[PDB]
């Protein structure tokens, strides 16, 4: 019985993680090619705006995302900061004085500009 | 008497790990640095200050 | 004056360090047809200048020719390292002073190596495009040729002619064989042709922006071969779907992993068109670039999938697509590795726990003798535990699979003496009912485990229905999801251990493709590869007594691969799985061989990683966690050891030499692998048979052990213990100490160390036998470190101890007493707890008694 | 795990608790910090 509620939640899932996307601009580039062979490792990077990046230390904070950002040949404005214990940061914050007093690993909520 | 300072600190972090203290980074990083220096120990007295300084 | 060199005349055909910028000669009609042929061909951007005044010169030649830098990659010694290091420092990675870092040469300490050594990629793809240049003069001016490496410096321009005949114009064709495969796999090491990923395909130019929608390349890969490879005889398939059966596969892969730099890794990996299900626009994946394979194109494909069963939801969820496309963009600055996307918004760490300690057996221990202050007998294993950053700590070391390519007509011996060591065997794809469900409960993968185990599944999908999927295998291709955990077990070391739960659909396709091959595997005795054996019952002593047939002089010795689960290199892989499947051949088509070696070479080589949520690429490797892995690796093993046969019977002068059976053994399978394309059953055989004799082996999961003639290594035939490592080096991406090898050269002791045991020479009966036992510390240190709950019930902990004492049991026998009371406090132990509550009785010392002398017959 | 005072009282009869002891003689210089310092100090 069991076999029914598993292969069910396959394109359950599936289904979901459509409506989750589901949009237009992936059919604006859907056309753009040709009867559909595209790479899968392009997809995400167009047709999504909720990048999370998850920063180490203070050293690449600098040379990398910082307080809005390009990345991906867009613009990327910083919302909610949280920390590696799932905690709340504030941007005035990091900077080589205060660096050793904050969960280390820095995962950010950027949006799509 | 290595043996049982390997021991007792075996016991000292599981005892730790049960007090759910796992809401930190660098501590539990440093907490586990020392408990994984005195479970590799090759001087009593070294594992004794590890063993110390981890015990508060 | 000593180099290397390749040599293949009537009677010795070697590839060794024989001993023989304006190098001088000391012949008339010889350097005349050099001339000639120097005037003939010299109009090509490819040939170093000559000189006729009987000096046959050279100039503008690199100290260090290209072979030398092949050979001193495929031979390398720490001990003995001049060439590698003074190539690397004079042609600018680092200076000299850089040879002071501890482990400088290794994969794993000082990845900086990586860097070091792609500062020469630029240096090989110069001499590459030169060679092309000089193929095409060549055939534009009519000759036939052989190509080798001793005759091309490090620059590119070749030289070194003479030894060819003048043909008529226009209709010229050169032996290339022995050239593009001695130097097919380091092109890979330096990353040779990355320079075309530029605009101009140069480093001082933007990368070429390819567009975000550009898959195949195949007119670009052919581009790649057309100006590379368009010498090489064989019809290169960009996709090797349109390779024959299966010796063609192995020559055209080699050649796809080469090119599969040079283009984003934004293109490889799953094809995604969009097919509208009752009009939804589902982007499923519908093909597939591999890097190493090519651009699959699904044959079948299916739109307008009204309704929906169990087939085809297991095969589009187990693709990527619906969760890299329809997902959360994720980046994750820790690591190398490309990253893809996140199912949940929130990254996730797991820390690991600390095992717990067995307070009783402490006190038996201090109380009885042990646990003093200098007791032979000390502790060194605990169960560890780990911090936040684990799971992808974890990850991050498969930094080491640098991707690399394998000599492939070298290659083209070894899968087929191979075919040989498993000749022995059955094999067949056989139906679902054939195969025997083994280990259940174990795992699967992303999507998968959230719903359960591998045991779901089998109870799912009916036979017919596993047979469809097979035929799909056969047709189709599906990628997949690991999940690489983190393990929880006594060590003692200091780093995490790693679970790679595969996906519940590569199992239920490749048991179904090898399982009459492992039930075959798994009831042999007096094999070479011993998996599944007895574990008792002179077990080991008929072991050693098979191992040992008709050896001469047994210098018995094993060994261990450095990380062998994650720097497991690419093309031997895949000759792995080829072999594992000649065994089809009275059933499958060639076509559904490959696309089933497709399927595998998917799921397995390069897929889908949760790690945390962090979907992440495999950039290779192999899944300890999957079931034809141990046997894989095994074929991987002889595979290692075959090719250590191989370069050693070549990397040895036959001339000096005054035994005769081999000598014309090692020229005639040169003829075999490096002049030849066609299999020769007859050298096949007998070298298998050699071997047989020679080397006998004795292969576990994994795991190996071997006897072989020290007379013949002494002069050197057969695998030494050098040359089995300096070619670990060059095709695996790992690095094997020499402190980290053994060799006992007494056969009246055991083998130092097998499967994790030493074994004796005791007179049970007054009989020379041989037993093995394990280190008393380790089962100390099992004792008091409880890994499962058992304080409930502590029947599995009873148990643990039961096999604790069978392993101890070959202690009572030791020589050291204190080993024996290692045994007699664990009998005291079980004697306690069972009294809580002959043969039966465990607590007794016939018991453990019976099952280790060499002629018991029971359970 | 309520042996591990077992188990320190025998640790105890053998160590002194060398770095305790340091830090209760910090404490017994009258130099009483603000917290317990790192294994701030006034005066
Ligand atoms: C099944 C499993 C799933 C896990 C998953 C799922 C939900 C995908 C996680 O997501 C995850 O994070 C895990 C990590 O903690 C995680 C995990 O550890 C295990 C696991 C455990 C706990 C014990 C096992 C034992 C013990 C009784 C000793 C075996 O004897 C044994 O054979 C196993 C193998 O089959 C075996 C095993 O697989
Ligand atoms: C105890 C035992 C004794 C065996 C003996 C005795 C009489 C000496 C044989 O003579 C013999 O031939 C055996 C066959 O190999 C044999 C045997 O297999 C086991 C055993 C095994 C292999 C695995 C177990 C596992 C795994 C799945 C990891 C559990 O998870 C687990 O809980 C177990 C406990 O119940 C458990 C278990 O008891």
């Amino acid at each position: 019985d069991k076999r029914a509620k598993v292969t069910s939640a396959m394109q359950t899932m599936l289904f979901t993680m459509l409506r989750k996307l589901d949009n237009d601009a992936l059919n604006n580039i859907i056309n753009n090619a040709r009867d559909g062979c595209v790479p899968l490792n392009i997809i995400p990077l167009t047709t999504a705006a909720k990048l999370m990046v998850v920063i180490p230390d203070y050293n690449t904070y600098k040379n990398t995302c910082d307080g809005t950002f390009t990345y991906a040949s867009a613009l990327w404005e910083i919302q909610q900061v949280v920390d590696a214990d799932s905690k709340i940061v504030q941007l005035s914050e990091i900077s080589m004085d205060n660096s050793p007093n904050l969960a280390w690993p820095l995962i950010v909520t950027a949006l799509r500009a | 008497k290595m043996s049982d300072v390997k021991c007792t600190s075996v016991v000292l972090l599981s005892v730790l790990q049960q007090l759910r203290v796992e809401s930190s980074s660098k501590l539990w990083a440093q907490c586990v640095q020392l408990h994984n220096d005195i479970l590799l120990a090759k001087d009593t007295t070294e594992a004794f200050e590890k063993m110390v300084s981890l015990l508060s | 004056v000593y180099r290397a060199f390749d040599i293949y005349n009537d009677k010795v055909a070697g590839f060794a360090k024989f001993l023989k910028y304006f190098v001088v000669k000391r012949t008339f009609s010889n350097y005349q047809h050099e001339e000639t042929i120097y005037n003939l061909l010299k109009d090509c951007p490819a040939v170093a200048k000559h000189d006729f005044f009987p000096h046959i010169s050279r100039q503008r030649l690199t100290k260090y020719t290209m072979a030398d830098l092949v050979y001193a990659l495929r031979h390398f010694d720490e001990g003995n390292c001049d060439t590698l290091k003074e190539i690397l420092v004079t042609y600018n990675c680092c200076d000299d002073d850089y040879f002071n870092k501890k482990d400088w040469y290794d994969f794993v300490e000082n990845p900086d190596i990586l860097r070091v050594y792609a500062n020469l990629g630029e240096r090989v793809r110069q001499a590459l495009l030169k060679t092309v240049q000089f193929c095409d003069a060549m055939r534009n001016a009519g000759i036939v040729g052989v190509l080798t490496l001793d005759n091309q410096d490090l620059n590119g321009n070749w030289y070194d002619f003479g030894d060819f005949i003048q043909t008529t114009p226009g209709s010229g064709v050169p032996v290339v064989d022995s050239y593009y495969s001695l130097l097919m796999p380091i092109l890979t090491l330096t990353r040779a042709l990355t320079a075309e990923s530029h605009v101009d395909t140069d480093l001082t130019k933007p990368y070429i922006k390819w567009d975000l929608l550009k898959y195949d390349f195949t007119e670009e890969r052919l581009k790649l071969f057309d100006r590379y490879f368009k010498y090489w005889d064989q019809t290169y398939h960009p996709n090797c779907v349109n390779c024959l059966d299966d010796r063609c596969i192995l020559h055209c892969a080699n050649f796809n992993v080469l090119f599969s730099t040079v283009f984003p890794p934004t293109s490889f990996g799953p094809l995604v068109r969009k097919i509208f299900v009752d009009g939804v626009p589902f982007v499923v994946s519908t093909g597939y670039h591999f890097r190493e394979l090519g651009v699959v194109h699904n044959q079948d494909v299916n739109l307008h999938s009204s309704r929906l069963s169990f087939k085809e939801l297991l095969v589009y969820a187990a693709d990527p697509a619906m969760h890299a496309a329809s997902g959360n963009l994720l980046l994750d600055k820790r690591t190398t590795c490309f990253s893809v996307a996140a199912l949940t918004n929130n990254v996730a760490f797991q820390t690991v726990k600390p095992g717990n300690f067995n307070k009783d057996f402490y006190d038996f221990a201090v109380s009885k003798g042990f646990f003093k202050e200098g007791s032979s007998v000390e502790l060194k294993h605990f169960f560890f535990a780990q911090d936040g950053n684990a799971a992808i700590s974890d990850y991050d070391y498969y930094r080491y699979n640098l991707p690399t390519m394998c000599d492939i007509r070298q290659l083209l011996f070894v899968v087929e003496v191979v075919d040989k060591y498993f000749d022995c065997y059955d094999g067949g794809c056989i139906n679902a009912n054939q195969v025997i469900v083994n280990n259940l409960d174990k795992s699967a993968g992303f999507p998968f485990n959230k719903w359960g185990k591998a045991r779901l599944y089998y109870d799912s999908m009916s036979y017919e229905d596993q047979d469809a999927l097979f035929a799909y295998t056969k047709r189709n291709v599906i990628p997949t999801i690991t999940q690489m955990n983190l393990k929880y077990a006594i060590s003692a070391k200091n780093r995490a251990r790693t679970v790679a739960g595969v996906s519940i659909c590569s199992t239920m396709t490749n048991r179904q493709f090898h399982q009459k091959l492992l039930k075959s595997i798994a009831a042999t005795r007096g094999a070479t590869v011993v998996i599944g054996t007895s574990k008792f019952y002179g077990g080991w002593h008929n072991m050693l007594k098979t191992v040992y047939s008709d050896v001469e002089n047994p210098h018995l010795m094993g060994w261990d691969y450095p990380k062998c689960d994650r720097a497991m290199p690419n093309m031997l892989r895949i000759m792995a799985s080829l072999v594992l499947a000649r065994k089809h051949t009275t059933c499958c088509s060639l076509s559904h061989r490959f696309y089933r070696l497709a399927n595998e070479c998917a799921q397995v080589l390069s897929e889908m990683v949760m790690c945390g949520g962090s979907l992440y690429v495999k950039p290779g490797g192999t899944s300890s966690g999957d079931a034809t892995t141990a046997y894989a690796n095994s074929v991987f093993n002889i595979c290692q050891a075959v090719t250590a046969n191989v370069n050693a019977l070549l990397s040895t002068d036959g001339n000096k030499i005054a035994d005769k059976y081999v000598r014309n053994l090692q020229h005639r399978l040169y003829e075999c692998l490096y002049r030849n394309r066609d299999v020769d059953t007859d050298f096949v055989n007998e070298f298998y048979a050699y071997l047989r004799k020679h080397f006998s082996m004795m292969i576990l999961s994994d795991d190996a052990v071997v006897c072989f003639n020290s007379t013949y290594a002494s002069q050197g035939l057969v695998a030494s213990i050098k040359n089995f490592k300096s070619v670990l080096y060059y095709q695996n991406n790992v690095f094997m100490s020499e402190a980290k090898c053994w060799t006992e050269t007494d056969l009246t002791k055991g083998p130092h160390e097998f499967c994790s045991q030493h074994t004796m020479l005791v007179k049970q009966g007054d009989d020379y036998v041989y037993l093995p036992y394990p280190d008393p510390s380790r089962i100390l240190g099992a004792g008091c470190f409880v890994d499962d709950i058992v304080k409930t019930d502590g029947t599995l902990m009873i148990e643990r101890f039961v096999s604790l004492a069978i392993d101890a049991y070959p202690l009572t026998k030791h020589p050291n007493q204190e080993y024996a009371d290692v045994f007699h406090l664990y009998l005291q132990y079980i004697r306690k707890l069972h009294d809580e509550l002959n043969t039966s009785r465990y607590w007794e010392p016939e018991f453990y008694e019976a099952m280790y002398t060499p002629h018991t017959v029971l359970q």
